[PDB]
């Protein structure tokens, strides 16, 4: 299982945001405009127009996978053994071998 | 992506990891900070 | 209570939240980051924009939580933490901004709790819970006699053996009850903190302040103002905007109750 | 609700009949519930507004002066229409805007 990894936002106002391309696993960033975002105090800043805002996210790994994942295999040839009951001369004896 | 094997790693170890998802950033509600995206859920939990 | 001292240098958060109990969202002290059912026998962690444990002088109490109230922490007892999906939730244990409950199957969840003002408040998310099928039979209890079969759980251990989340110091923090207007100009009130003022009326005095100034010829409806003294940091939420292109760090929480290996 | 037995108006306090005559009680006290503890998201005299989950009855209650319990029970089909082309059981953080009516707090 994967888990996505979403920094906070970066919002920025009278002016526009910019990102780089990363080497993560699965990765993307995108600059939205005309944004006016809201705090629970008021709006976020001073600006009401030509704002920006920059998202961004990658793919990783999550913590669960020491515990829970599927192992794909290639399999080739298989060694036999057998685990034997002989009965010699009146002795039930068992005997482990390939 | 959505199918068995859509994330890998060679390794339990490894920091190699191959992921394809479709991740797709949108655009946030009107008057909210939040960070919306489109991704295909985990194949490995459908799998199971 | 080793383990609780990386909350000493961080506090709670306030956030969005899609619907406050209302059938209406707001800005709340209860929000939900993410909701993690790894484990396969059912149990649900939860990631809170509260914390638990950790009280407003950052010392340890297990019966209590503390909350963001405005611009500062409260206290409130940890016996009015409730979590719901289809019907209440049986909480196992709690700490810092992560929650272990056993739910009954249901399409949302819940979390929620009484303030210091005896004033309830919740937060409701989406999210399918219908724990896997453990073996060939489809039972809704533990029974008293039968198999034992491989399953993966949460522990009650906060050792949280690398697992962590990113804090760092908060963004300036819009108030516009700082911006009161007296005889006829404004006054961006301190309150005790650093503010930071801009006003659309050729304020060149624009900038911080630590002191109540008035501001001549220049009405509320021209200024935004908020507080940039923050001391403490928060947890790099995706619902939290960040200072800059560039992110603060500072800290990185444990995360408690790792996935282990359990019949 | 809202209106005590002296015709005063309480918004904590409700009136209820006994015997002969209107006695008080916490408005607190007030429940709605059908499959699950529903919400009330507003009362004024006869009136109640509530966001109740799915089910296929429906009661109400209080608390009397004396501690004692009060409900009634009726059968009542609760199943929302389905607004869009999804079926939802929670408002999303992200989505679309449509058309829909409400009881207001007027």
């Amino acid at each position: 299982e994967y888990k996505t990894v979403i920094p906070s936002p970066y919002v920025k106002c009278c002016g526009t945001a910019e990102c780089k391309d990363k080497n993560l696993p699965d990765y993307s960033c995108k600059v939205f405009t005309g944004v006016y975002p809201f705090m629970w105090g008021g709006a976020y800043c001073f600006c009401d127009a030509e704002n920006t805002q920059l998202s961004e996210a990658h793919v990783e790994k999550s913590e669960s996978c020491k515990t829970e994942f599927a192992s794909a295999y290639r399999a080739h040839t298989a060694s036999a053994s057998a685990k034997l009951r002989v009965l010699y001369q009146g002795n039930n004896i068992t005997v482990t071998a390939y | 992506p959505g199918q068995f094997g859509d994330i890998q790693s060679r390794t339990p170890e490894s920091k190699d990891v191959y992921a394809n998802t479709q991740l797709v950033l949108q655009r946030p509600a009107a008057g909210t900070v939040h960070v919306p995206y489109s991704q295909a859920p985990s194949g490995f939990k459908y799998w199971l | 209570k080793d383990n609780f001292n990386v909350y000493k240098a961080t506090r709670p958060y306030l956030a969005h939240c899609p619907d406050c109990g209302e059938g209406h969202s707001c800005h709340s002290p209860v929000a939900l980051e993410r909701i993690r059912n790894e484990a396969t026998d059912g149990t649900l962690k939860i990631q809170v924009s509260l914390q638990i444990g950790i009280k407003t002088d950052d010392s340890h109490d297990w019966t209590k939580l503390r909350y963001m109230d405005n611009h500062m922490p409260a206290d409130a007892e940890r016996a009015g933490l409730f979590v719901r999906t289809s019907a209440p939730c049986t909480i196992t244990g709690t700490m810092g901004h992560f929650i272990l409950a056993r739910c009954p199957k249901g399409e949302t969840l819940t979390v929620g709790f009484t303030d210091s003002r005896k004033i309830s408040h919740s937060c409701t998310h989406p999210f399918h819970h219908d724990p896997p099928v453990i073996g060939r039979e489809k039972f809704h209890s533990r029974p008293q006699h039968g198999k034992e079969l491989p399953c993966s759980t949460y522990v009650q251990s906060t050792a949280a053996t690398t697992e962590e989340i990113e804090v760092h110091m908060p963004p300036d923090t819009p108030d516009r009850t700082l911006m009161s207007q007296q005889s006829g100009n404004v006054k961006i009130t301190v309150n005790g903190q650093t503010v930071r003022y801009k006003c659309n009326c050729g304020g060149s005095n624009e900038g911080l302040t630590t002191t109540d100034k008035v501001i001549n010829n220049c009405k509320v409806d021209q200024c935004h103002a908020a507080v940039t003294n923050h001391k403490k940091w928060q947890y790099n939420s995706p619902l939290v905007p960040r200072n800059a292109e560039l992110g603060d760090r500072k800290g990185k929480i444990h995360i408690p109750f790792p996935l282990a290996n359990v019949t």
